[PDB]
């Protein structure tokens, strides 16, 4: 009983019709559930037994399917409806990989910034470097940290904002954590960004330490 | 030759399982007990359990909340504490008991595991993030628990502000950043302030 | 309402017991389940338990390490996890299951509590203590886990040095103090530096003390 | 079984004979144990069954008694001996209040210092004031914090060093932790010490809060 979901990523605009499909390796009859999870929130049940809708679910959400193939449809996608969706095998309680639904938009290159460690923080004994991507679409981005010629990962923690309502863009904050002794040993610091809108890697740096 | 484990920070009303693993002797043939010493106080016996788990005894004050168990196959001892409270803050020792002269004496002891019951609260440390179109920000860095409120210019700055979601560091402390898009011309003439409020620590900060 | 508790930091190879408390519904009549989601990953079903504990189901991967129990008198259910690993870092939700159309669905969910499996390491923040006998010192603060070793002048200064035992702060981080008694005259002509080593973070900080 | 230990605190010099006594509310025959705990170390069994010495224990330690009264005697107190001692009722495994043994010496007055918060710490957003008592006997001492001639209660931490081998004196560090906002609001900051060697309470203060 392996559960597959399609599409893995979907981009839609308000007023469009969105369709997610979940295929089961073998027939599960109508024992298929659909859930909605918004970023950083607990899941919500939409449909149960393939076609039956839960209370509090907008009627624009519709369920269909029998046997192996099932479908979830949002008739008039709204800003509220953009979230991550899953299919679960009701009897076996097996969840699907999930589908992320975000607003459709033209590719926008990120605006890169690199902020050096603050003199206030350096006195404490710890130094943290921040690389900022401000307004880009799609969300997918590759951030690399190189100190002097090369640095590897394991020191970096990343954070991405949720898509903006007005501009439909994402912003990313990558923070590199270093010790005072280790930071002052090296002079150059840099971060490299890669993204569909970026034809060539954008790398911004500062020289002190 | 007794090593202890399971110590850490517990919320008031929480639960924790302490463990004591034995080496160099037959754990299966020897009785065991648990003793605790609160900071700057005397030692207090907690529980005793037989080598076969046949006989088990507890302290009256720790009634209904503590349970002792052991698996001789793994040569391990266990203390399960529930409904934990501040009075239970102490270093817990596991010790081997020996029956000599129709009495029970503790001859082996463990180094100890520290259990402290309190709500963790750390105030945030705010650091500046300054660089035609420019970006500046604030870094809240280490704090606990999560909720932190960031505003710029006492709420004057609006859409340019993007406050990123908190990330948990290796320190066990949450850290977030707040950025804002501003005119490059304003860098020389205007000052931008970030108001970070962390109510658990009752802290209100203005920076830059 | 489903209220959860027990989430927090767990040392690799440790054990943790989660709790979920019920309100507003007949806890004894309804089935309950546990679900987890790793950071930046999809939802994963963990375990299910019957209303009377007659039927208990686990995920095959974590069957021997995870245990599910419930106390309907307390309107609470519990998950005991042992030999915890990095893969177990996730937010654990408790949800109620309801049988409709001869199938089970989860209609009520809990907010969730985060379980993160890792060894806590922060590192020290060293601050100077600025002053014919004068007193100098350095303040190791907000450092985890113990130990921390303080030296003065790379081991040259051992007279008058009194490194105090560490105190656990409300932050859950240890703080120690190191002082040294020196001639007041030397403050103008001599440099005093405090060498702090924290091997858990492998952090070495040297801070010079100068009069205020 | 209720048991009492006397003396609660005792001071001796190397080469002395030290006597500690444990009393029982009812007759306990020979079911009495004696332990010693050095600072920051696990308890150690010295005497079991009232009179029997544990293996590896110096012979100078001696146990005696039957019924209600028991005695632990150290014939030749040595530097290693100086530690805290407990008596446990063997049958009920109930411990006594405890007895502290420290090196005896002449009363010495503490040298008080007060260290203002470093600006480096204030940049982070935290303010720490430290008051340092040094080289004083007996260990008992009281430290009070005053800001605007106003006493502080729950914002103080104290840490005492172990007795020094060479001079048998103590030292204590009291720390007042405040928010950056709190420190700026007030001007004066002081710590008041009172101790046997101090005929009058000693107060050290600074301004520019």
């Amino acid at each position: 009983i392996q559960m597959t979901q399609s599409p893995s990523s979907l981009s839609a605009s308000v007023g469009d019709r969105v369709i997610i499909t979940c295929r089961a390796s073998q027939s599960i009859s109508s024992s298929l559930n659909w859930y909605q999870q918004k970023p950083g929130k607990a899941p919500k049940l939409l449909i149960y037994a393939a076609v039956n809708l839960e209370t509090g679910v907008p009627s624009r959400f519709s369920g269909s399917g029998f046997g192996t193939d099932f479908t979830l449809a949002i008739s008039n996608v709204q800003p509220e409806d953009f979230a991550t969706y899953y299919c679960q095998q009701s009897d076996t309680r097996t969840f699907g990989r999930g589908t992320k639904l975000d607003v459709k938009r033209t590719v926008a290159a990120p605006s890169v910034f690199i902020f050096p460690p603050s003199d206030e923080q350096l006195k404490s004994g710890t130094a943290s470097v921040v690389c900022l991507l401000n307004n880009f679409y799609p969300r997918e981005a590759k951030v690399q940290w190189k100190v002097d010629n090369a640095l590897q990962s394991g020191n970096s923690q990343e954070s991405v904002t949720e898509q903006d309502s007005k501009d439909s863009t994402y912003s990313l904050s990558s923070t590199l954590t270093l010790s005072k002794a280790d930071y002052e040993k090296h002079k150059v610091y840099a971060c490299e960004v890669t993204h569909q809108g970026l034809s060539s890697p954008v790398t911004k740096s500062f020289n002190r330490g | 030759q007794l090593q202890e484990s399971g110590g850490g920070l517990v919320k008031p009303g929480g639960s924790l399982r302490l463990s004591c693993t034995a080496s160099g002797f037959n754990f299966n043939k020897y009785n065991m007990n648990w003793v605790r010493q609160a900071p700057g106080k005397g030692l207090e016996w907690v529980s005793s359990i037989s080598a076969l788990s046949t006989y088990i005894y507890y302290a009256d004050s720790l009634k209904g909340r503590f349970t002792v168990s052991r698996d001789n196959a793994k040569n391990s001892l266990f203390l399960q504490m529930n409904s934990l409270r501040d009075d239970d803050t102490a270093v817990y020792y596991c010790a081997r008991e020996i029956r000599r002269a129709s009495t029970w004496s503790a001859d082996l002891w463990g180094r100890g595991t520290l259990v402290t019951v309190f709500n963790q609260i750390k105030g945030p440390s705010v650091f500046p993030l300054a660089p035609g179109t420019a970006a500046l920000g604030c870094l809240v860095k280490d704090y606990f628990p999560e909720p932190v409120t960031v505003s710029w210019n006492s709420g004057a700055l609006t859409s340019g502000v993007h406050t990123f979601p908190a990330v948990l560091q290796s320190s066990g402390l949450y850290s977030l950043s707040s950025v804002v898009t501003v005119p490059s011309s304003s860098l020389g003439t205007q000052t931008y302030i970030c108001n970070v409020n962390h109510k658990p620590s009752n802290t209100k900060v203005d920076k830059r």
